[PDB]
């Protein structure tokens, strides 16, 4: 139930029938690995299956020594953030003392426990990796002597079965100084992450949202190298929390509106710059303006609050009429009449100017429409290629209704003369102000002029009486007797 | 203007069951989610339930599941828990939480905006 | 054969001799992996070799449900497209009835056909791997039956082998939510990324150009996770188009220029901002501002037309004449004479200013030129680095020969009184626009100012007549006596 | 030691007690890989042994194959670099006739050899992987006659695990083009990085802070694919080289400062838009504007200068007096006052305007404060996150001590009347010229104005003489009576 | 402006060659990729051969290659496809298309821009 | 402005020891790096001792390491370069190098910015 509007008088175009996601919190997590403690492996042996043994092994105690090393358009106007701030904090309290122990203790006997720690935040540990068990039960038997009891070649692939995750994971840390996204599914392999949403403190709709979701969660979520001691390598995943959903969004596309004057360079353009995916949210709007940070599946989109603006609601009457006097609506101007098409949800909006060949074709037909110079829109409907220029677009092909919404260009409402075309970050009442000023100087300075040339000028400066006759000055000497 | 209040406290004997308001006044639980929360004497403060303001989303901590259930009345705008087959481990003093949806962060203690005052509940036989 | 030119009166340069590879199109083809259909592992068997079986058996199964899972400056002008709605399109076709059936019976009798879909398009579809035929043929006889006939160690190996490829595909798929690009080696090997391109419907000069530039095509390709149906794995491969091929090409490279006065306060900047790759195309040209959206490999320069604007053909005398009638160059100004490099196909440009250290440097002699205030050029022909504060630079070395056009530096044209410094999108004509504008409003304000001294005020309201006398009101008493 | 301060004056903080290492210069090395030259497989073997090794055999030639066609806010004012044009050059130089030769003969009995090219660079070599040697004296015998002396697995397996990484190699490079970064581990294993630092030509403190640091050495590095002739496979990996070490470094935030009244369309805004990254870096200070291209571990940051400018030390000048005469400091000019924070080192600066409600919480107490409209500051002591609108933050919990500068918002000097708000790319002295020049044309305009409404119209034209009386013109002759006699 | 006109379209025996031409007015063909397409009774419409306008580069699909070839004529401006030894299977009415090589997008009926009319050749004994 | 003069070369028998000092003049240290270059006759130049300016830590290639200091004086502005226990396989010409921290790039001949005339060492 994907619709589509596009308005006429401002190029813009408004999708609707999507589903909120947004990432609002963090969930940390504790992963371990349960680690072997093995310094030397004393064997003069010089059996092949005993040889691919110290091979192996040497990758084993490089990761550890490795891993240990490790641990010794208007997106301008948001804020900041620490993205790992709250994996960072919990990694922090792991390394206090007695710490790695509760864990260590906690997981004995399970494999997946909550833990408080020692500030307070009770966090769920998973053991997804015994090596300690298997060295310790396998290999160490074989390896215990100088003689050493040889392993069948079968057992020895296994070791490298096992270690394999380990080689891995730390593969992916070397070479992102202990911090990685997306969480590959070698951190966190899908029952793995499926489990820790299911036993996640969170509402049955979100349990249901993550675990249909994975792929994005993965996205979403980082996995942060902390500490290994003790006989523990321990990392911390970060997991997204989505306290919204399926609150209304919308996704809004906007393109250059310029006049198509002959003259070239006597054009004047202007840009809605507010384009980006809006979702309903507590009240107000939260608004995305780079909306390539939201991913979209199906009629679902997820976004990250830390890419937000909230904005007031009445910022959706931009769309219904852009000189409402409640929301100052924000655009940029220029005089750069290029030609460009933006491929919408439902179509698509073609800003054709200057000597631009700007076409839709069909499958079948080939070119079925011309555009004319200005802004325009076509529907996905029987359309299926739009060019502009020597740049071809294929629409998106989803089932879904379009309304035109004629209305004249805005742009027509401008004197170019007093256009301030040269606004980049701007608003319509910043153009308004700018254009009021240039035109209260030539309203007064040319009434000025005027008028100035009905007073009278200076009477002669000579020492003598000057009175006026007949539009000049006379001395005062002439209407006497000399008197 | 944000207020909580909780009722319903009192002594129940083990296996009894208890029903606990919450009384939500000075803000929208539509953008909010509701919690209550328990504190056993000497024990730190701990999850029972929450609940999404416009979904009706429950959640249930292992300990609980299946004795507790959390319910709201759009009419009344008041939060209710019901808790039954009452064991002694129970008693504590249970409080009732919010956070907005917005800032949602799980239904933990240390992820939450409001608090009540809290109402005692104790499970004993004199 | 690489050239360059230096303009000083702009502070640019352009590199010319580069040849394009535009993809203007997308092809989709169709990836398979015929699937086997296995539930439950009947064996007791508590053997290492069935055990490894069993354990890497597992890992196939958990591959096959995860992907189902899966399945249910100037470049701020540039438009908005939709990358992979071509091949988004053909893989929703594959998801309607009837439809698997007709790739899975085209691909009988062969790994490579044409089908052609229910909405009239046709595909080259690709059965690249085949792992029912595998454990159907060589597992099916260990694993069906209570009595188990249980083999030795190198079975174990070569399962792992074939069933690698299915792991790192899946693996890939999982951590990017079904879309990935560049197209890896697992998605689609080097032979038969080469033979899908030889069967491909394009001239013969597209196959030449992509068989000898797989590496660039592989990152201009989407792979996109599609349908798990009737033991079928099926992902859409997008593959670029290069419908213009060996037209003209090159780089407009660009810096700021600033006057030099004393006064830090004092000085007037100004930075061309049309800088990017430039292609002749079909009468006109084509424009990318984000020149890093490119790839260059020799002298070929591989671009995508998504990421460019289509301009007349008078745009290149933005270079030859910055003030000429025909095109309106676009710049930015401003009053931050701040010091940078930039380098260039053939040497480097650099913008000095204030009090910062400029030099360049030879390998064996060290430094070797020391730059004044200004903008400058070197070529990278006993050149080797350049320093501009702490910023080492290492120059290119390719070869080519340089022009150094000299040339009045124009921001020495404007008047600093009237020169608007806070443009940022801005263009030759609109700033001359505004100080005509800036001066029209002194002219008329001056105008207005010079009419305060001549005309007479009123004369005191006093009840008594006045008349002028020596520029001021006197009484007319003062005379009658 | 790390500390902070905050400006209410100016709406930014500045974090400060961190340490530099900047990356100056390039080091090139050359990795290479001794190469067995293979044509036909001379096998009629259908033994699994074998046949494991065709499968494994074949894999290499693919590769080899493979690898020989591949062969065949202010960050707008950065200048622009080409960053493996020293690599580049050095694989240039590679390709030349006879270059190949000389680090080949050097490599035979040592695997690492410094060789100087023609063109008088002094490389580091590196033999990390010999194939050569190992197929044509173990796997040779079974394949260089029809008749094939068969194989077993666990030499099979040896060898799987020694070709495994060129196809790794192989692979890297098949989907970067040649050129990769970060340097992977079958690039350059830890302990391979860590000797060849060891070997560099560079100053016991910076071989300490890069090995210390491998990680980020890593990620600073490129490996670029050079070539393969003569069974060698040659790829330069281009090292970073960190020329400033241990100088102070500090953290610019900023958030934009706002009036705050009522009326959403009266406010004005300013943002100070010189944040990001300084260093003090012989005798300037290093300005990287774009934070996000420097990593920090611990109180040491990483930095490339290729993405710096050269400043004045004087630009400090702008934390302690934003008005100061000697540096003019930078500033945006809007009349958007949308609500955001900036999480700082540590706390966060809260930029709360119009109707947006904005709250600082503590883990066990919840909401501890709400903000007043205006920049405000909280520490990273006793609070845990901060909501600003629908956007939760969690603040960094490093530990250190926070200073809150008082000061009256400087936005409140400006008078809207006259304010430019539409300046994006501006400066405190550009804004002052330009106020200077609106309050002139007031001076000059209300002169005007007042000057011209003082004067009088003309006097009637007829053939009598006006005087000027009580605001109108007067006949002269009505005041004539009298003179006679 | 822009119009494509096919001609030649006839009865021939089996074995023998006919010669089509499409005449292009209206816009230059440097710009341009020019394909002969074709469309038998029932059966869906398939490409046959197309030429680069600027560089001339062909492509020519299995079935027909050796027996198709096709050339332009720029003082003519004029795309000829030549058949030979024509085979009762080449039966179907023969169109001209084109793309601008800016949009080009493969050899394909649903990747032309431009589309003549057609004519219609038979292939008889 | 920027000058280098290096001194105290001369004939030396096998055996013996020699101090060469490099004095600086134009430019402060503290902002460079320091380096002793040697040309033997019809050989490339090679590096023999950098010192930072700032830290004041020290590299030896390994062939003169252990018998070669270089130490420097800030109050008299100047690098020396302590050579023991010299072989005649030392016998160069001793070229004075640096170059600006900034602009760092290795202790290697084409790694400096500014160069001395050189003073000769004959052992
Ligand atoms: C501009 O002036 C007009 C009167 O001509 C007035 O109605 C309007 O409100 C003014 N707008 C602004 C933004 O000052
Ligand atoms: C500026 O004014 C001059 C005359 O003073 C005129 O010749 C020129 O065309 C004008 N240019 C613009 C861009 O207004
Ligand atoms: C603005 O004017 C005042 C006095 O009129 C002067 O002190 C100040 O320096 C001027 N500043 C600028 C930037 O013109």
């Amino acid at each position: 139930n994907i619709t589509e509007e596009f308005y006429q008088s401002t190029c813009s175009a408004v999708s609707k029938g999507y589903l909120s996601a947004l990432r609002t919190g963090w969930y940390t997590s504790v992963i371990t690995i349960e680690l072997s403690n093995i310094k030397e492996n004393k064997c003069n042996g010089t059996d092949a299956k005993v040889k691919l043994i110290k091979q192996e092994l040497d990758k084993y105690k490089n990761a550890v020594t490795e891993l240990q090393l490790l641990m010794q358009f208007l997106g301008f106007l948001l804020g900041v953030g620490s993205a790992i701030a709250s994996g960072v904090a919990v990694c922090k309290v792991l390394h206090l003392e007695g710490e790695v122990n509760k864990i260590k203790s906690a997981l004995l006997s399970t494999n997946k426990a909550v833990v408080s720690l020692s500030n307070g935040v009770s966090v769920l540990t998973f053991k997804v990796l015994d090596l300690k068990n298997y060295i310790d039960k396998q290999l160490l038997p074989i390896l215990n002597k100088q003689s050493c009891s040889i392993s069948n070649i079968e057992t020895v692939i296994e070791f490298q079965q096992k270690n394999n995750r380990l080689l891995e994971i730390t593969r992916e840390f070397s070479v992102n100084a202990g911090v990685t996204t997306p969480v590959s599914t070698y951190m966190l392999t899908n029952s793995e992450l499926l489990s820790l949403i299911n036993d996640m403190p969170i509402t049955n709709d979100q349990k249901k949202l993550m675990s249909n979701n994975v792929q994005i969660v993965r996205q979403q979520s980082y996995s942060i190298m902390c500490i290994i001691k003790e006989e523990v390598l321990a990392y911390v995943v970060q997991l997204p929390l989505y306290g919204v959903i399926d609150t209304p969004c919308w996704k809004l596309h906007t393109s250059p509106l310029c006049t198509t004057n002959t003259k070239e360079g006597s054009n004047i353009c202007l840009t809605r710059t507010d384009r980006g995916w809006y979702c309903d949210n507590a009240g107000s709007v939260s608004f995305f303006p780079q909306a390539e940070t939201c991913k979209v599946q199906s009629n679902r989109v997820f976004c990250d609050t830390m890419n937000s603006l909230t904005l007031p609601s009445e910022v959706n009457l931009c769309n219904v009429d852009i000189f409402n006097p409640k929301y100052d609506c924000k655009i940029m101007t220029s005089k750069t009449d290029v030609s460009s098409s933006v491929i919408t949800s439902l179509g698509a909006i073609v800003s054709c100017y200057g000597k631009t060949k700007c076409t839709a074709s069909n499958k079948n037909r080939g070119i079925i429409k011309t555009f004319s110079n200005g802004c325009d829109y076509v529907s996905n409907k029987g359309v299926d290629t739009v060019s502009v220029g020597n740049t071809l677009y294929y629409v998106n092909k989803q089932e879904g209704k379009s309304l035109y919404v004629k209305g004249e260009p805005i742009i027509n409402f401008y004197d170019p003369l007093v256009f301030p075309s040269d606004e980049f970050d701007a608003s319509i009442s910043q153009v308004n102000e700018k254009i009021n000023q240039s035109l209260a100087f030539i309203r007064k300075s040319d009434e000025l002029l005027s008028a100035i040339g009905g007073y009278i000028p200076e009477a002669p400066r000579d020492g003598q009486a000057y009175v006026r006759k007949d539009g000049e000055w006379v001395l005062l000497s002439t209407f006497l007797g000399g008197l | 203007q944000v207020q909580l209040q909780e009722s319903g406290g009192g002594l129940v004997q083990p296996g009894g069951s208890l029903r606990l308001s919450c009384a939500a006044s000075g803000f929208t639980l539509d953008y909010y989610y509701i919690g209550w929360f328990r504190q056993a004497p000497g024990k730190e403060r701990e999850a029972v339930s929450c609940i999404s303001g416009s979904s009706g989303s429950t959640y249930y901590p292992d300990s609980v599941k299946g004795r507790f259930t959390i319910s709201r009345d759009n009419a009344k705008n008041t939060v209710y828990l019901q808790m039954n087959s009452l064991k002694p481990e129970d008693t504590a003093v249970y409080y009732c939480a919010t956070i907005r949806s917005s800032s949602w962060g799980g239904c933990v203690h240390y992820g939450m905006d409001y608090w009540g005052k809290g109402t005692q509940v104790t499970v004993s036989s004199h």
